[PDB]
RNA sequence: ACCACGAUCAAAAGGGACAAGCAUCAAGCACGCAGCAAUGCAGCUCAAAACGCUUAGCCUAGCCACACCCCCACGGGAAACAGCAGU
């Protein structure tokens, strides 16, 4: 890209980070509904 | 208006003794017995004599504008009859854009010559639109309603005051 | 005084410009004379062939 | 000189020049034709640039 | 079935367009639409 | 102390003349790009009082701040026309010019 | 100073500057100007990002905003620890 195009677009815009199963929290409390086994 | 068919060709208009020749020779050396390009040359020469300060200088911007205007008129005359000629439609549109560019440069550099060219060639200089966006149906209807609503608001305010 | 000195420098450069323009005018006059001689010869020949 | 408006123009006059507009309304014209960029810099510094003493005082 | 869904969506688009147009003259102070105004159906042939 | 308008003297190009006694002028300044460290033009629109309506679209003008704004957006007035559009007078030599060529030779006088 | 001359400090008002993401938010819809006024002109912003939605206290010798809620608090809901300790 040329300098004009870089100026027009501006600094790179990193997408916001994805929140995981814990929603960005160390731990979560939960109530067990059912127990089973998976393969 | 076109030059009369009796007028002599540009290349046979200054030959000494051209007025002392037979009527048949005059016809053979006139625009009547030639193609359209010689008539266009005569038109360009007439415009140059009428407009530019130095008609011999074909190198000036005004001379180029005159030549391109003659060409544009020729393309328009062609397209009046040849309505499905897409190539010549493209040539006409490009020529009009190029003439606009030259007129813009002339206006920026020499305003007096710009005025003289605009008057002589019957050209109405127009400023380009600021934004290029589609005028779709929704926008057109909405703009019409907004103009109307402003009008009744003005009427109501005049009645109030 | 700084503005006065600037104006004096402008006038000095103007005089240098006048000298340069006079030199260029003389040289261009001679070149135009030669080119017009060639043009006159060409016009004569072309008019003769038309006649 | 961040607060000084600098504007450039191309091929509007036969010769290159600089023009400075002052708060009083005075205008200073500097012809730069036939000069090198160092000469232009030195000239503008001389006529409208703060001298080194004033900068040291600041 | 895509015809029914599409025509319903076109109807909803027309309704939204009319609602925005109404919003404008309501905010401008006019109790009713501009005299003689009638919203055209632009999303139906 | 003499004016409440921030921009005291500004040079611009006239881009509009459709208002009565008011010229819409485009002013460019050089702004440094923090990342590229290159100077780019930044545009701002100013309304300038033009009592005599002598401004034409495309001419370069100088604007002087009013002591106080005379309207919502009119805070400046036309001090002079630096370059009339298509009617430039070479400030160095004082002669008319069309672009980079002299219409009247400096030697002519 | 306090006889004010004026310094310091600092509101209101005028000018300028001033966060992030999304253009699948692209048009906003009265947002301008001139006149002492009557009134006249039809203008103003915007792909160099207007208008809009979403996110976040900020540029930290500190600053901004809030003080249960209805932006505001005449009025209403209703009866207030986002002062310290404490539940
Ligand atoms: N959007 C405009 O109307 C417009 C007007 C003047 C200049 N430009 C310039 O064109 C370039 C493209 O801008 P963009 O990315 O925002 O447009 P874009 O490609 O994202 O399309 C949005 C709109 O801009 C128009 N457009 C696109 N390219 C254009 C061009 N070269 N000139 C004029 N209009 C154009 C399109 O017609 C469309 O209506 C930019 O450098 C811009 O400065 C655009
Ligand atoms: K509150
Ligand atoms: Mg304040
Ligand atoms: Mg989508
Ligand atoms: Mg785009
Ligand atoms: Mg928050
Ligand atoms: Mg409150
Ligand atoms: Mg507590
Ligand atoms: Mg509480």
């Amino acid at each position: 890209a040329t300098l004009n195009q870089m100026h027009r677009l501006g600094p790179p815009k990193r997408p916001p980070r994805k929140l995981g199963p814990t929603e960005g929290r160390p731990q979560l409390k939960g109530v067990v509904l059912c127990t089973f086994t998976r393969k | 208006d076109d030059p009369p068919p009796s007028t002599l060709l540009k290349d046979y208009q200054n030959v000494p003794g051209i007025e002392k020749v037979d009527d048949v020779v005059k016809r053979l050396l006139s625009l009547e017995m030639a193609n359209k390009k010689e008539m266009l040359k005569i038109k360009q020469e007439q415009f140059m004599k009428k407009i530019v300060a130095n008609p011999e200088d074909t190198r000036s911007l005004e001379a180029r504008i005159i030549a391109l205007s003659v060409k544009i008129r020729s393309y328009e005359e062609h397209l009046e009859k040849h309505r499905k000629d897409k190539a010549h439609k493209r040539y006409l549109l490009m020529s009009i854009d190029q003439r606009k560019k030259m007129l813009k440069n002339l206006r920026n550099t020499n305003y007096d010559v710009f005025e003289k060219i605009c008057w002589g060639l019957g050209i109405e200089y127009t400023f380009p639109p600021l934004y290029y966006r589609r005028a779709h149906r929704r926008f057109v209807t909405k703009k019409a309603l907004c103009i109307r609503v402003f009008q009744e608001t003005q009427k109501l305010k005049k009645r109030r005051r | 005084e700084l503005m006065a000195w600037n104006q004096a420098e402008n006038r000095r450069l103007h005089e240098l410009r006048i000298a340069r323009l006079r030199q260029e005018e003389r040289e261009q006059e001679q070149r135009q004379a030669l080119e017009q001689a060639r043009k006159a010869e060409e016009v004569q020949a072309w008019a003769q062939r038309k006649e | 000189n961040p607060w000084v408006q600098i504007m450039m123009f191309k091929n509007m006059t036969p010769s290159p020049f600089l023009r400075f507009y002052l708060d009083s309304g005075e205008q200073v014209l500097v012809d730069v034709e036939t000069k090198s960029n160092k000469e232009i810099m030195e000239h503008i510094r001389k006529i409208l640039g703060k001298n080194e003493e004033t900068l040291r005082e600041e | 079935l895509r015809r029914k869904v599409q025509e319903g969506r076109l109807r909803r688009k027309q309704i939204k367009f009319e609602k925005d147009l109404r919003r404008i003259w309501l905010k401008a102070g006019l109790k009713e639409a501009p005299e003689g105004w009638q919203t055209p159906k632009i999303y139906l042939r | 102390v003499r004016s409440s308008v921030h921009a005291r003297w500004i040079v611009g190009k006239v881009i509009g003349t459709k208002m009565q006694k008011t010229a819409k002028v485009r002013v460019t300044r050089l702004v440094l790009d923090p990342y590229l460290l290159k100077y780019f033009n930044k545009r701002k629109t100013y309304f300038a009082h033009d009592a005599l309506q002598q401004c034409t679209v495309g001419d370069i003008v100088l604007l002087r701040a009013l002591p106080v704004p005379r309207a919502k957006h009119v805070k400046h007035e036309l001090a002079e026309i630096v370059f009339k559009v298509g009617k430039v007078i070479d400030p160095v030599t004082g002669k008319p010019c069309a672009g980079t060529t002299y219409l009247e030779s400096p030697l002519s006088s």
